[PDB]
């Protein structure tokens, strides 16, 4: 299990650390928070942060299943609900929250504080469109007085026993 | 209950409570009640249909739902109940509100069979009647009551507890779960035309915070329909 | 694709890679002598450094190949000498030095007419395993304050060096180019590390820039695909 | 673990985690690895050396330690490791932070064998190199990182978890404990000249309070070195 | 004549066939570069396409041999490089490209004096079998109208591509001609199809003329032989 | 066959002939092909889908279909494969034509796996390409052939019988039945993007009546998909 930089947005070294992290706040309610983007490691993107995503760059095409656990960093007294929904390849991004409920999806409550594991069944490279995981405000981030009205989540991922890789492939960074 | 997609794990105190004392059953059909025999497994369409989560303010006056209705463009159930000739099903619904140990209020999740909710307007000034079309077909989002003391129905909540009910006191329980069987004169009725059933969420202690805390409290509704009745038709 | 064979350390490393490009022109300004020593860096193959700093400690034999040609590509009837000298042994200084005759410095004599030479260098280290970086001063005993930048480099990790000549009492006749390829054999690695993301400055320390780049960007915002 | 002076009692969830899956062992010496045989009992010098407790602010960017180093004028261990010819030992370290159920943040206590931490400056304006002397011999107090994303080492924390690690989420655990065995090419090396080992404390969620609460959060470090190796020498 | 061995798919396909003739002039208008990439199509050998479009799905390894000569046929002391790059790997762009040192792009070094090099490429596809034409759009998902001729074409039906060089920093001395030969080995095929009867237009679709010919005529009338 | 709705009565002559000698099968799953485990009854989705019946005149020159497509907005089958990411199924198709005992002709119902049908136009006077988009996703209605001798594919019907076939000679049979299994390099592909499979109805004896008898001949097509593969998704 290694960190997935879903918030692959800022390029400032002081805010370069904000990449691992992605926010939730008491502001927006039941609307839309974040799709963790593609469920594809080797495609240029957020997965390049993972150890998995990098070694996939050292090969060509793979087949397997992944598990992506999310971790909540908010206060103890903080509470709320989130539904995480995977959208398989081909299908466009779900129109709304309720649309995500009609498929494979998991409502995450902060009662089961520790974490919540999302297992994506199958992804493959046949070199586009891949699976999508979207995280929705089932409800807003409610907090009592004394709790920060905004909180942060870390997403870290890895591969299961069915993960296999292809032929060696080289493409680096250095000169 | 491991029937459906994703649940929510709880330390679940005995918040379990069955409608009138009998569990949801199927249909007894070894006579001539229907010569065609509808066949349906338990986890095909018993997905956890969770409506959109609603807010609970201090000036809130309670909300209601109808169950044969609530599924329209809602779920593969609605893609099934709208085209189907006749309908029947039981339900397992779990009302959960997420709040702080600093917020206080009092909820009554209650279940009411035949819910004819009124209604009235002013007087004889412009029109004499016309209760709303949207009284029926209330969406998942809707709807607010108008006079909670009478449920807009000329009947006091003071005695609603005679119906299968369950309390949500933010002092103690954040979760309440109530299971309802089927309840009708005919063993098989039609769906969208008659809302066989009504769900109520009425506040008694209208919630109170001390500011600096989110004034909005989430009431996430989660539904699980048991003992449905279908087969298939046209389109 | 049910095989973990291409995820084996061997398969991850099993490929002869170019690590050295030595030029001996008839005359010019590179090295007019007809003589060249090649300190044996693995980092010569560019991408290899990040690829092995995946681990802390590892261990392997090394198979070297020597394909030599003209810049023309003309294969030329020249007899040349490859000499491998151990880490301890001194390196030759002149073309007419004695080190060329040092027997304990194994030598290979081939012609360009002869197909590329192939030799194998075993695990040389005095340690139980190779080591990519030493979090200490390589001096035994307390350090002398001559050093200010001597940090991280492991001296007993040095696996020798190769030296090349145009055999003969006299200078070469033909412009030559020797190429060195490395293949790693019986590989065993140990402690896993996160892989490099910034560009390298030197090949004696994992130093980085005073301005960090990002291993993946151009994403606009977390909501937009 | 009742080995040392005073411990700290916890309801200790399974925060126990061993380096790479094998417990700290001793030295196997029935050959000719050392003709002199060092002898050492388990509780003489395995005192709980707790460094000074450090603060955790919002603008904190993580801290690191080196273990053969950390003992210099530190403990009877340093009075032992400095005069001794060669050194070897395993460790049991317990990182504990004391915070409110109102503070939130995210820590990654992680362990890294060979820690060569850089470093770089500006450019070629005044000097070209000179990484610091105090890079080594970091005191108990020190030291802050400079670029946590690269650990000042050109290597992303994003994948540090491949090393023996443990999370401290102030939502759940206030304590994390990680045990490390010895890890080196030679079965016996020297001490203060080579820092065999590095300890990391990196924040991911940079802590947040809502004011009126102590903006400083204590990370008390407690160390317990197992399987040391000594005998005695001169002075 | 009871013997069925020459009716095996293997015997029907096991034959080194000329599929590539690579030109490296001293200078001209073919490739002033001194460098050439050959996408590895079997359709290069003309008759082979009809010979294999007998089936839908099939599978095979490939034995390659590289005989190189001058257009005269003079065998010449030039040392050259054959490079095979996998489906994933990028193809080289320049003579001085970086791709030549890329390890995961296997390379072969031979002399023309040395007998023709011989290598074997196995079955590369991520599918269970190769496919001569896919009755669908090779794009996954909803259609984009950027492309509409990639029809029938299977992209993972590509088994890589070959690159050729005269080794060296400087230009070649001699005009060379490389010929590429393909041999098919462990063959398994599947769904049988009727054999082609019309002439081909393209090499990516069973296109035909707007006027159909007939596989046999000149028969006068059905009664007279 | 007690799987489906309504049949067409036969004395059940042996016009049955299977693709390559093996029945359509299910998936072998005691490995790692899918972590999701498919669940499926024998009579759920196997309704007898009968497409529109098309006419057959003297100047008829044959028609063709593609199968993974033909159900898209067609029947509950297409509403399922369109919503599902991936597909697999076998088919049992019964091509039946209604004619007089005075009519004569000859049909060849044949089945062909990968059918990439061309094609060419006038030339390159104004445009160089334009293959039809509507070539694929052929509705029940389509399609007419263009050059039956080459199947618009540069491939002779002269050898079409090498593929799974069945004859309809009005001397004997007015009915023909052919069964096809799943056939692909990958065990699971998508539907609407790739038509894995093609059906042909080509005349050899081009029908002849002596007029005063209905000159239009009905070829009613009836399909029955076996061993499908789905589960459910979103909407």
């Amino acid at each position: 299990e290694t960190i997935l930089e879903v918030n692959n947005v800022p390029t400032n070294a002081t805010s370069l650390m904000e990449r691992l992290r992605f926010p939730v706040s008491a502001q927006a309610g039941k609307g839309e928070l974040c799709a963790v983007f593609r469920a594809d490691p080797g495609r240029s993107g957020p997965w390049q942060s993972t150890l998995l995503g990098q070694l996939c760059g050292y090969y060509t095409q793979w087949s397997g299943s992944l598990e992506v656990t999310f971790m909540f960093t908010g206060s103890f007294m903080a509470t709320g609900k989130m539904l995480i929904a995977y959208t398989p390849p081909g299908g466009p991004l779900p129109k709304d929250r309720a649309t995500a409920m009609l498929g494979t999806h998991v409502i995450w409550d902060f009662g089961l504080q520790s974490s919540v594991t999302l297992v994506i069944p199958w992804i493959s490279n046949t070199h586009y469109t891949t699976g999508l995981v979207s995280i929705w405000y089932q409800t807003n981030y409610v907090v009592p007085i004394g709790a920060p009205n905004t909180a942060y989540i870390i997403a870290l991922a890895a591969a299961q026993k069915n993960f296999t890789m292809q032929l060696c492939k080289d493409a680096s960074d250095i000169l | 209950l491991t029937i459906g997609n994703s649940t929510i794990t709880t330390q679940e105190a005995a918040n379990i409570i069955v409608g009138y004392g009998e569990w949801p059953s199927y249909c007894s059909d070894s006579d001539a009640t229907a010569v065609d025999k509808p066949t349906r497994p338990d986890v095909s369409v018993n997905r956890f249909y969770t409506l959109d989560t609603k807010l609970w303010e201090k000036s809130s006056k309670g909300w209601y739902w109808k169950f044969p209705d609530v599924l329209t463009e809602t779920g593969v159930f609605g893609q099934n109940a709208q085209f189907h000739y006749l309908y029947r099903s039981g339900f397992c619904i779990h009302v959960q509100c997420n709040a702080s140990k600093f917020h206080q209020g009092a909820l009554l999740v209650a279940v009411l069979p035949e819910y004819v909710i009124g209604t009235v307007a002013g007087g004889t000034g412009t029109e004499d009647s016309h209760p709303p079309y949207k009284q029926t077909q209330p969406g998942a989002d809707g709807f607010e009551l108008q006079h909670p003391y009478v449920l807009d129905a000329g009947i006091p909540i003071s005695q609603l507890t005679v119906c299968p009910h369950q309390w949500i006191n933010l002092r103690t329980n954040n979760c309440a779960t109530i299971i309802v069987p089927y309840i009708n004169a005919l063993p098989f009725d039609s769906a969208l035309n008659h809302c066989n059933f009504g769900l109520l969420v009425v506040p008694i202690s209208p919630l109170d915070y001390d500011q600096g805390a989110t004034p909005v409290i989430p009431i996430t509704i989660t539904l699980a329909p048991m003992c449905s009745e279908f087969a298939g038709l046209r389109q | 694709s049910h095989s973990t064979a291409e995820t084996t350390l061997d398969s991850f490393f099993s490929r002869a890679g170019l690590v050295g490009e030595i030029d001996l022109p008839l005359e010019g300004t590179t090295n007019p002598n007809g003589y060249a020593n090649w300190d044996i860096d693995i980092t010569g193959y560019a991408q290899m450094r990040r690829k092995v700093e995946l681990f802390t400690y590892m261990r392997f034999d090394a198979e070297f190949t020597f394909v030599a040609c003209t810049p023309t590509g003309e294969v030329v009837p020249q007899l040349l000498q490859y000499m491998f000298v151990p880490p301890g042994a001194p390196k030759p200084d002149s073309r007419e030095s004695l080190a060329w005759q040092t027997a304990t410095n194994p030598s290979v004599f081939v012609k360009l007419s002869d197909p590329p030479a192939q030799v194998s260098v075993p695990f040389m280290s005095p340690a139980s395993a190779y080591q990519w970086f030493y979090d200490g001063y390589p001096t035994f005993g307390e350090h002398l304050q001559a050093n200010d930048l001597d940090y991280g480099a492991c001296p007993n990790n040095m696996m020798g060096t190769f030296s090349v000549r145009t055999v003969g009492t006299s200078k070469s006749k033909y412009p030559l180019v020797v190429r060195i390829y490395m293949r790693m054999k019986h590989v065993r690695a140990w402690i896993p590390r996160p892989m490099r993301n910034q560009n390298y400055l030197f090949k004696a320390n994992p130093n980085y820039a005073g301005n960090s780049i990002k291993p993946t960007g151009a994403s606009r915002t977390a909501i937009t695909t």
